[PDB]
């Protein structure tokens, strides 16, 4: 199934991304690297995320515009 | 807000917003890939047109239907044809809109399963509902009882309501419908020269059996008629010139409705399961469906069907009753605008298969209360 | 008006129009980071008994699962969105595109060249 | 287009009488007194130049506006620079194209002239509001007030 | 860099930069040897001259092309006439430069996998591509779709092409040509007693050709004029004075494009050889190719032929369809404006076959997807 197939991919994805979180053996410098590590990653998603919402801004202007030469072309 | 009617039909996708008198885009329902090597660079050549863009490239194309007979047998084409529905000839998400598809009654569990999943996961619709494509065509003609043959494109389905209370046991589906009439046509055109065998000249003879064919009020005669003067030979010009005459296959075509042993079925005609649907229902309700035969679907748009039906099913029936087949004017929308009229109820307002029912009870939920 | 007033004007508004655009850009990327880093909140617990830091452990992985769930399904509605934006793109040329094949010229060569071949011997200044 | 014109505006008298002394020198000995489509192309002939007679009346069409298939003074100076393109490429399309939606800051797909003044006002250049107009009609193909994408296009196609 | 835009072709090698609108440097492809013996010591006599320097000394030099029909029959002369091309007459070396031959369709393997490799080890090109010669003659056209009857001076081919789709199987190459014609008004101009045999005095007879002769819109009355008056008789000056008269020589040279039975080839005329290859095409696009004929290659320049060709195929073609023949005024250096437009495009700009890409697959890359 192709959208079987999607979701298993997008699960899979999910399951990937979810690193061990087996970390209490750690002492305190290596876990406070770990959280530092998880934050880090928080605020990239955080700079990637922001960059799909102005792409998602800019693709939305450009098909208004495209809808505009559509109309334009009749 | 506003619901889609959409109706998936066989042939001719037929959508649009709910309370309105037509369907806003009707487009056939052909997904076709190019089939050549193609030697210009950047002409921006797509790798599948649909609907009713493959209808005007298709003499470089291979069209073909996703629905063969009314069951779906290529879900990513039909997933195609969806999208393209929804985004390109009405512009309007489906993230925001309920939706009605229709389906032929007697059909493949998977077939609906399959549907209202797509629908929930893929489009992400607010809520859908699945109708029997009959039922509609009985709201739109106003009544509440009668017998409706809803002759489509992939299958004829017969199915007789009372009182609005649908007898389940008295539904006969019969597979012969304007596809099987086509290919009948293309293959007697042979007995003149004529020769159409390319998947794209199915559409030329689609024509030539929608402008052309009518259907004979008695076979014999015609038969006889045909065989001895020549008023009937009606000419048509192919797409390129070359116009070709057609004789006494102008009624031959559709008289296969009524004689289904001509392409080789051994069921009765459109005329006789008819009859037969009406005496499996009780014994007291069958004046009111004598006379309130109904017709709709597009095949039974041929000149001079609702006659010949009549005098059929005059012969059949007892001499007293009256019978009376119901042809309006807008057949082949007739399906959809019931449609319309059904999504316009507030008393249906809440029948919709809610998102949140079909994640507590998976794509099985369409079997139960909410049908 | 007179052409070299003209061709000054669209310069001035190119460079106008430039500047504008790269001074927004400047200013979205410092809203985005000042905007980011108050969406996200650094944290301070160390020494601190290892129940609690993998309490936090586990808060942030379940955080990051959240963000990313997030992030990867609006990454892939904007690709679909750039994908059917390409597809339109193509639709507008091929419904009217065709003419669009453009023309480059090297006959005319160099006009130095032009007059020395005009000229010849009397080529000295020209 | 007028490109030329911008260009030898932008030149001085030096240009004109240097050229009014080519013609002199060169073109000595005509019975026209300017310089004909035909006669030019009958000159790059002579020097090696292939020109095709209809490239001559393209080009004369392009120069002469009156008809008359010569040049004027101020039309043969733009037709003597014209023959050598110095400058090409036309600045970016994509820049200029991204410098043009955000133009739209209404982000309409349409662009208020009122945007057009602000930007002009950032220009300065010594203009009157029926220059901009000009400019506007020069632009403004389908007159529909505002500027259009592909009329952008149109407008500053080839704009270095 | 710029690209070189080559183009072999059979009779005259046209050159130039891409992104130009007419060849830089045209000139015919002979490699003439001296025949003599040569007594003047110190005179500096070169050993074989090539282009249009033999075209000056042709009366001491035997003329041979190297190209007969399409194909190359001798290779050694092939890669002078190359190295002539690049050297003298553009002056660049092939180390800096792509280049984009141009092929006939339906051509031997050996001659193209063979031209590659000579590209890529002796002129050491960083890359080239070889291209269909009727497809450019299309893009110079600014059209999409089309049928291009490509009439050069070796061989006559005929490609059909709908929505950047070209279509395999209906190429049809004929091999009379410009070639033929000459030699045809060779043979017939012995019929006043003019004799010309040396291989320079082709070079003559190609003059008349090129000059005086026109095709007739209706041969059978051309044919009874010129017996009767002698309005048609025109002259001509030699080389060395003694002017001959051509009379009904004029319209019978070419002729033989439309009745090859004249030089006893079987096959049918350029008249028809189109029309055929429109009927294998699909019943669909019949009408686009009716109304988009084009024409191309040198020989289709005589005086009066878009008219022979468009009678011709009106009284072949069904009379509703519209039939019109594109012939541009730069039907000569059509096909390599097509090559400069094509070789200018920017999608067009990761097709050219690599170098390291021939390293790795050998000459025999120019058949697989880098086509
Ligand atoms: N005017 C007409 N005359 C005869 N046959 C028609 C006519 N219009 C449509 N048909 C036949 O009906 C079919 C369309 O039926 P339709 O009702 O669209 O099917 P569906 O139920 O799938 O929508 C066509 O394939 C055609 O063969
Ligand atoms: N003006 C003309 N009139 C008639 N025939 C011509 C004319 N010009 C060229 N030809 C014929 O066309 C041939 C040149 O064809 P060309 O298109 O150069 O072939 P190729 O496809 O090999 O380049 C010459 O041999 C000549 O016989
Ligand atoms: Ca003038
Ligand atoms: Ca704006
Ligand atoms: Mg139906
Ligand atoms: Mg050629």
């Amino acid at each position: 199934g192709k959208r079987q197939t999607e979701r298993e991919k997008k699960k899979k994805i999910l399951a990937e991304r979810r690193k061990a979180l087996a970390i209490d053996h750690l002492n305190e410098d290596q876990l406070r690297e770990k959280a530092k590590e998880l934050w880090q990653s928080i605020h990239n998603l955080e700079a990637e995320k922001f960059d799909l919402q102005e792409k998602f801004k800019q693709q939305k202007y450009e098909i208004n515009v495209l809808r505009n030469r559509i109309n334009d072309n009749q | 807000t506003t619901a889609l009617v959409c109706d998936n039909g066989s042939g001719l996708v037929k959508a649009g917003f709910a309370g309105d008198d037509a369907p806003r885009a009707v487009f056939p329902s052909i997904v076709g890939r190019p089939r050549h090597q193609g030697v210009m660079v950047g002409m921006g050549q797509k790798d599948s047109y649909v609907g009713d863009e493959a209808q005007s490239k298709r003499g470089i194309l291979t069209l073909k239907y996703p629905i063969e007979h009314g069951i779906i047998t290529n879900w990513d084409d039909m997933e195609k044809i969806w999208h393209h529905t929804f985004y390109n000839e009405l512009r309007v998400a489906p993230e925001e809109h309920p939706t009605l598809l229709t389906e032929a009654p007697l059909n493949p569990k998977a077939n609906r399963e399959k549907m209202t999943q797509i629908m929930f996961e893929t489009f992400n619709v607010p809520a859908m509902y699945v109708a029997i494509q009959a039922v509609l065509s009985l709201y739109a003609s106003g009544r509440t009882t009668g017998i409706v043959l809803d002759s489509g494109d992939g299958v004829t389905h017969n199915v007789p309501i009372y009182e609005g209370y649908a007898l389940p046991h008295a539904i006969m589906r019969l597979d012969l419908a304007g596809r099987d009439l086509t290919d009948y046509l293309m293959k007697i055109l042979t007995e003149r020269g004529y020769s159409f065998v390319t998947t794209a000249e199915r559409e030329i003879v689609r024509d030539i059996k929608e402008k052309l064919c009518y259907v004979a009020l008695d076979f014999e005669n015609e038969m006889a008629t045909a065989a001895s003067s020549s008023s009937l030979e009606k000419s048509y010009e192919l797409p390129d010139g070359q116009v070709i005459t057609i004789g006494n296959e102008r009624f031959r075509c559709p008289e296969t409705l009524f004689q289904p042993s001509f392409i080789g079925m051994e069921s009765a005609g459109i005329h006789e399961t008819t009859y037969n649907s009406i005496m499996k229902c009780d014994i007291d309700i069958r004046k009111d469906l004598y006379a309130n035969n109904v017709l709709s679907g597009g095949t039974t748009m041929y000149p001079g069907i609702a006659d010949r039906m009549q005098k059929e099913i005059t012969a059949l029936a007892p001499s007293t009753m009256k019978i009376k087949i119901i042809a309006p004017p807008e057949r082949k929308y007739s399906v959809w605008i019931g449609g319309s009229i059904l999504a316009s109820l507030s008393t249906f307002q809440q029948m919709w298969i809610s998102k949140q029912e079909y994640d507590e009870a998976g794509p099985s939920i369409v079997h139960r209360k909410c049908f | 008006i007179s052409a070299s007033r003209k061709l000054q004007l669209k310069t001035l508004m190119l460079q106008i129009a430039k500047q504008e655009m790269e001074r927004e850009a400047e200013e979205r990327r410092g809203e985005k980071g000042r905007v980011l880093r108050t969406r996200c909140q650094p944290l301070e617990l160390d020494g601190l008994g290892f129940e609690e830091l993998q309490d936090l452990c586990r808060q942030l992985h379940a955080r990051v699962d959240k963000v990313d769930e997030e992030r990867y399904d609006v990454e892939a509605k904007v690709t679909k969105n750039i994908t059917e934006i390409a597809d339109l793109t193509q639709k507008i040329y091929d419904l009217r595109g065709k003419f669009k094949r453009p023309t480059l010229r090297r006959v005319r060569i160099s006009a130095d060249a032009m007059m020395q071949a005009l000229l010849g011997t009397r080529a000295k200044e020209s | 287009d007028d490109i030329y014109k911008a260009a030898v505006e932008q030149l001085t008298e030096e240009q004109k009488n240097e050229f009014k002394a080519a013609f002199d020198i060169f073109v000595l000995g005509a019975e026209d007194g300017c310089i004909s489509t035909k006669e030019l192309g009958k000159v790059m002939r002579m020097l090696g130049q292939n020109p095709t007679p209809e490239e001559l009346q393209e080009m004369i069409d392009e120069v002469d506006e009156d008809g008359s298939g010569t040049v004027d003074f101020d039309e043969f100076l733009v037709m003597m620079v014209r023959c050598m393109k110095d400058d090409s490429k036309g600045k970016s399309e994509e820049e200029l194209s991204d410098l043009f939606r955000m133009f739209d800051k209404n982000a309409d797909g349409y662009i208020d002239l009122d945007e057009l003044k602000m930007m002009l006002q950032a220009t300065g250049e010594t203009i009157t509001e029926d220059d901009i107009e000009e400019l506007m009609k020069d632009g403004d193909k389908n007159n529909d007030g505002r500027i259009d994408y592909d009329e952008f296009l149109e407008f500053m196609k080839g704009v270095e």
